[PDB]
């Protein structure tokens, strides 16, 4: 039944499963694992949790291709369907690592991933929100936390930073937090209550 | 190599076979698994046309209405369009005048357009006669093909005709 509680449970379960691989470094070889590896581990655990709870009818996970991840600035899309089989929400999730690639197009795509994610969310519409998920920070490299795009934008109207630096600035200064269950409690009934979340980050553990 | 690099877009309603068309042209394969395109994607294919290499970047658009904005933001720079409908779905064929208006509004570039009725292998479920499609193609000034992404009928011929029209406009 309830879609929001299961998606929050699945996000917590996938973060707990991904915690094992964060901060791994082998100095006699390649230090860090790839960002795509961490994304795929997170998505595999999330999708298996959602399949076990029977919520696949009202939740769609679309992992973006390499072209799509380049163009949209997003690593995957979560589509929340309603009882009427219409789309009620779309979360465009871009992941970042804070412990530390066009390949086919002919450039005009000089923008950062922040500006591409913002342009993607502008083009889809008001029911498409942008979400940054951060795997690891300077100090405590196994911490996973989320940030809504509009909170960053509200900080950029003050700080005048570019959005890529503005996200990293937001994550290391914000003390206030909101849990992912509380953030996703609304999720269907009102759209703006997601984006008026304010100067907080999203706590996942 | 590529003296010539052509931007093509495949547009039309949801479930007409646009992704299947692109995958059949690019990789020579077909899977029955329907996954709907989210937003837009593209593939690059190099071809030996009449003398020399031509690099096509072919953008598969999403047919659902909620992506109608974002797909139209990629009509710029297009030299070619595959407007595609389904011969087993009358709603897809009734939309093609709206799609042609969308091309004339958001793209024009004096770009060539070709009309493709996909799923011509499904003759038992045919709803749109081929005469209706070629009459509307004559009306709109477009070339016409009936194709099957599943059975690889008239798929590379449609792309070749579109590339030939683009070259003949130079
Ligand atoms: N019989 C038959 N089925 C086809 C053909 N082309 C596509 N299909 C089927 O039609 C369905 C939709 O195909 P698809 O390529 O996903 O269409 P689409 O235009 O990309 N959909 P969207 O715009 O929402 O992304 C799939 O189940 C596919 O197997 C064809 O030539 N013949
Ligand atoms: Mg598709």
């Amino acid at each position: 039944p309830v879609v929001c509680e299961v998606v929050s449970e699945a996000i917590v379960h996938a973060a707990q499963k991904l915690k094992e691989y964060l901060g791994f470094e082998y100095p006699p070889s390649k230090l860090c694992p790839a960002a795509n590896t961490l994304n795929e581990i997170f998505l595999i655990h999330f999708i298996t949790f959602c399949q076990e709870k029977g919520v696949d009818e009202w939740l769609t996970t679309t992992k973006m291709t390499k072209h799509q991840a380049f163009l949209f600035g997003a690593d995957w899309i979560w589509t929340f369907w309603g009882s009427d089989k219409q789309i009620k929400l779309q979360l465009a999730v871009q992941t970042l690592q804070m412990s530390s690639p066009e390949s086919r197009v002919e450039s005009s795509w000089k923008k950062s991933r922040f500006d591409k994610l913002e342009e993607f969310c502008n083009l889809i519409g008001e029911d498409c929100l942008g979400l940054f998920i951060i795997f690891g920070m300077p100090g405590k490299p196994k911490d996973i936390r989320g940030v809504v795009l509009d909170s960053v934008k509200s900080q950029m109207v003050r700080s005048h930073l570019p959005g890529g630096k503005a996200v990293a600035q937001f994550v290391l200064e914000t003390e206030d937090c909101v849990f992912i269950k509380e953030l996703l409690r609304n999720c269907l009934s009102k759209k703006d209550g997601l984006r008026e979340v304010g100067k907080v980050y999203i706590s996942i553990l | 190599n590529f003296d010539y690099m052509f931007k093509l877009l495949i547009i039309g309603n949801s479930s007409v076979g646009k992704t299947s068309f692109l995958f059949r042209y690019a990789d020579d394969t077909f899977t029955p698994a329907f996954v709907s395109t989210v937003g837009i994607d593209f593939k690059v294919k190099t071809v030996y046309r009449h003398e020399k290499r031509v690099k096509l970047q072919i953008w598969d658009t999403a047919g659902q209405e909620r992506y109608r904005t974002i797909t139209t933001a990629y009509y710029r720079g297009a030299m070619g369009f595959i407007l595609m409908y389904d011969i087993t779905n009358e709603e897809s064929f009734n939309a093609v005048q709206d799609w042609a208006t969308q091309i004339k509004t958001y793209s024009w570039d004096n770009a060539q357009v070709i009309l493709v009725g996909n799923k011509c292998d499904m003759e038992e479920e045919r709803v749109v006669p081929t005469e209706k499609g070629q009459l509307l193609a004559e009306q709109l000034g477009f070339d016409f093909f009936e194709a099957s992404a599943k059975e690889n009928i008239s798929v590379r011929q449609a792309f070749e005709r579109l590339v030939d029209a683009i070259c003949d406009k130079m």
